[PDB]
RNA sequence: CCACCAGCCUACCAAACCCUGUCAAACUCCGAAGGGUCCCAGGUGGAGCCUGGGAGUGAGGGCGCGAGCGAUAACGUCCGCGU
RNA sequence: AGAGCGCAAGGGUAGAAGGGGGCCUGACUGCGAGGCCUGCAAGCCGAGCAGGGGCGAAAGCCGGGCCUAGUGAACCGGUGGU
RNA sequence: UCCCCCGUGCCCAUAGCGGCGUGGAACCACCCGUUCCCAUUCCGAACACGGAAGUGAAACGCGCCAGCGCCGAUGGUACUGGGCGGGCGACCGCCUGGGAGAGUAGGUCGGUGCGGGGG
């Protein structure tokens, strides 16, 4: 959705940050300049739209331009967000990480077993004109001891792939019990 | 196949088990045997 | 496949690059430092004689005398595939003193 | 080292010298090899003394 | 009680630890996360004591996953021998963990299971720590 | 280019057959023959020495060539001779020696084999080769009992233009090569 | 499971690789601040060069900051830079 | 270039040093500008000079081996030559 | 004078790879015959000699999916010659000068010196 923005100049990080803002550096193919936004609404809004969806940041320079983030670079010590980078919107064969929602209640589950998800945001491609929001996929007939993955996922028509694709998406695993302390021996 | 020490060649035949007339050229002198 | 810088042996301190292939001899005098050559002479691309053995010989010498009007002294034989077969051009009579 | 030893040579035809070492174990009988006699031009040299 | 296996050498020097962690601060594996937080060593006793608290209270639950690995030669010396000779031997197989270094993640439980487990677990360690969820550590390889 | 039985046979028939079946608009790309290897690993030259080389020389002496022995690589702890230098003969067959050898082989070294049904087809490279080894060396025509010590079998090897099993095996059918099929 | 040979299996042991992730004073694809020093220029100062004449001095130690036997113990502590 | 390169490690090298062979024998005599190091002693490299060799047809290569331990000032005596 | 292929040096993997196109008269790979050369721990596969038959496929230069590969800033931290400050410890923070790798967009299947074969 919509967020603020401001053109950045030759100012240094800490200032913008420790004040109550956060700097960025947008680009797209033929672009690479520097920008920034405000903190509180950044933090808040990133919970919702995020890299899950598309951002439409408003520049006071006029153009309320829609882009996408990516690269965010934490401070790693007493940490939190500390420098988002921005790719800009196009229509070319672009790639990103689509969020997911695995739905249902299968057979490994219920008995006590537990799913091991290996991906929620996934490596795929599309044209930004498309809006393949967040893919909600299959978890009906699952069983412990087996795995599902690869090119076995649903496609909102058009969306091509970008992996190998035998990348393991998930697998159901046998839980942990204090009878593994019988192994403690 | 040149050199100086080579196990020789030269004409050889085949006398099968059926009264044959076949023409060959091999390393050992003469040969005749089977089908 | 005769890398080995056989040319390092030829990176001694003077060169002379040539070649032989199908029906043609490719003989050229090269000075180096930048890789600036100098002299030229071929087998059939010269409308010389029509036999590889003989031609070869004198073609070397041909180029040699030409080089004598251009000013040289000593160099090194440059080639990758050879076994070295004299080719009594052997660019030796061919000015160079060669061998 | 010893039991592997070390040796020298004289000039065949009345003396001229040089200094190296030796080797045992191997079937290495006598040993003469080309060198230069200090006096006179290129001769061989033979194994004398120790 | 796991470790490597007498790799290359067996005695290695002490250490002073300012702050960097080298990284390794996110989910990727499962879900709910326990995050270590001080400049110190992770004790094997506390490794499987955390594992205790876990499968202890939460039994017949789900699956828990690891990113860490305790391996350090505690150069210990014999007692009353008077100081000097030698360095010492590889006891206290601790690991090297600084502030902000996360480490433990649970999956397949209720929110509160994680919560309580992480409470008592934190009550055990030779220091203390924090805990959180899944939303803003997406993209970290 | 001295022509024999299977030589001329190979020549004519294989050309239109091969290219009408597989298609090849080239004198030099149409799949043909290449090389053959006679191979003899017998690491008994731990001791025994070159009395065994007498035995080994006999092998290619009767095929008509002067063979080059090949040593071992490294330590065969179980089978002595570590550093690797016993007796592992091999001799290479060019275009025309291939003719005589293949001819004999296909005529005398096969219709014999006591339980002869054919040669295993799945003994293929997939990269257009066919390696095959055999038990008794004494089945050859130019050898008679009084010369041999025991069984000096050999893993014969052949390379071809062939890039798959198809072409080479069909070729073999043309040039009279037994097969388990 | 078959002796004409092989069809087959794997709540197992499990090479590799994969991807989720990471540990390294004696590992390094990378690589700092730099440091060392070389030529031009600055730099008259209990500067710098040579000689020789006479010397004392050859456990230093505080504190910082950095590696170590030390237990992130000692006003133990041997080097390092710094004083 | 993870083989290997004599023994350990590091470096490094198949544009060899490794691996196959022919002829040989510079594992040279008397000097060496020059310097690294360096209290001293010591260790070390070295193109070029006159002698005069070996191979490569030559341009040229060799004043022992790819390198860093295999080495021990002095006093005293044996040894042949001069 | 704008200009087609090869002996061949330099740029350091954008030059390398699977593949995709490639030419042949001339160049080249060859082809061809072991008479010449000398060569193979065996084999003319390595190299010479000689051609009418004769190939453009396997080989090179040259034109490409750019999947792999390598090239990779922009911004920020990680620390830090230098200076000034708080600790049960362990640690830290502000200035000065710095600026990685990583994340990222992104880029290339070749850039080029001489000499000789020419529309």
């Amino acid at each position: 959705y919509r967020l603020k923005a401001y053109y950045r100049e030759g100012e240094k990080p800490s200032a913008l940050r420790r004040a109550g803002k956060l700097p960025g550096v947008m680009y797209n193919r033929h672009l690479n300049r520097k920008v920034y936004v405000d903190l509180v609404e950044f933090d808040k809004v990133f919970r919702q739209a995020s890299i899950h969806h598309v951002i439409v940041l408003e520049l006071p320079d006029g153009q309320s331009l829609p882009t996408l983030v990516r690269q965010v670079n934490l401070d790693k010590r007493r940490r939190r967000p500390e420098h988002v980078d921005f790719f800009v919107l196009s229509d070319e064969p672009v790639e990103m990480y689509v969020p997911l929602r695995f739905v249902g209640t299968p057979a490994g589950v219920r008995a006590g077993g537990v799913l091991q998800e290996i991906h929620r945001d996934i490596l795929v491609k599309v044209s930004p004109r498309n809006i393949p929001e967040f893919i909600e996929v299959d978890v009906s007939g699952l069983e412990i001891g087996d795995s599902l993955h690869a090119s076995d996922l649903k496609l909102p028509p058009g969306v091509e792939l970008a992996v190998s694709p035998e990348e393991t998406i998930a697998a159901v695993v046998p839980p942990e019990d204090v009878e593994k302390l019988a192994e403690e021996a | 196949m040149k050199e100086g020490i080579h196990p020789k060649l030269v004409p050889a035949r085949i006398i099968c088990g059926c009264g044959n007339v076949i023409e060959t050229y091999s390393t050992k002198p003469e040969i005749y045997v089977e089908v | 496949k005769f890398r080995v810088r056989n040319r390092i042996k030829r990176t001694g301190r003077l060169r002379l690059s040539v070649f032989r292939s199908l029906k043609h001899i490719y003989a050229q005098i090269i000075d180096d430092e930048k890789g600036v050559t100098l002299v030229s002479a071929s087998s059939l691309a010269l409308k010389l004689k029509g036999n590889k053995t003989e031609v070869a010989r004198q073609v070397g010498r041909a180029l040699a005398e030409k080089a004598l009007a251009l000013g040289i002294k000593q160099v090194a034989f440059d080639r990758g595939p050879y076994k070295y077969h004299g080719r009594v051009k052997a660019l030796a009579e061919g000015a160079r003193e060669g061998g | 080292v010893r039991i592997k030893l070390l040796l020298e040579c004289t000039e065949c035809k009345r003396r001229n010298y040089a200094t190296e070492k030796n080797k045992r174990n191997t079937p290495n009988k006598l040993e003469l090899r080309k060198y230069c006699p200090w006096c006179r031009k290129h001769t061989v040299h033979r194994e004398v003394k120790i | 009680m796991l470790m490597p296996r007498r790799m290359k050498y067996r005695k290695q020097q002490r250490g002073r630890l300012k702050g960097a962690t080298k990284g390794g601060d996110y989910v990727a594996f499962g879900d709910y996360g326990l995050v270590a937080l001080e400049p110190a060593w992770i004790t094997a006793q506390q490794i499987e004591a955390a594992r205790v608290a876990m499968v202890r209270h939460f039994r017949r639950g789900g699956k828990i996953f690891i990113r860490i690995f305790p391996d350090k030669p505690y150069t210990k010396k014999p007692l009353e021998v008077r100081m000097g000779k030698g360095k010492g031997n590889v006891e206290g197989y601790v690991a090297v963990v600084k502030p902000g270094r996360v480490m433990f993640e649970v999956a397949g439980v209720t929110e509160e299971q994680a919560m309580e487990a992480l409470r008592i677990a934190g009550h055990k360690l030779p220091i203390k720590t924090k805990i959180v969820r899944r939303d803003a550590y997406d993209e970290a390889q | 280019p001295l022509d024999v039985a299977l030589k001329r046979k190979y020549y004519e028939e294989v050309r239109p057959e091969l290219i009408r079946r597989f298609g090849y608009q080239n004198v030099w790309e149409v799949p043909r023959l290449e090389k053959v290897v006679i191979n003899q690993g017998l690491g008994e030259a731990k001791e025994d020495a070159r009395i065994l080389e007498k035995a080994a020389q006999e092998l290619a002496l009767i095929t008509g060539q002067k063979p080059a022995v090949t040593r071992a690589k490294k330590s065969i702890s179980n089978f002595k001779l570590r550093k690797g230098m016993p007796i592992g003969l091999r001799v290479t067959l060019r275009r025309d020696r291939m003719w005589i050898f293949l001819e004999k082989l296909l005529n005398v070294a096969l219709p014999r084999i006591r339980d002869f049904r054919g040669l295993n087809p799945n003994s293929f490279d997939g990269r257009g080769n066919y390696n095959l080894g055999l038990r008794e060396q004494l089945i050859f025509p130019e050898i008679t009992y009084d010369m041999v010590d025991a069984l000096r079998g050999m893993d014969i090897a052949v390379v071809t233009t062939a890039e798959t099993d198809e072409e080479a095996r069909a070729l073999l059918e043309l040039l009279g090569f037994p097969f388990r099929k």
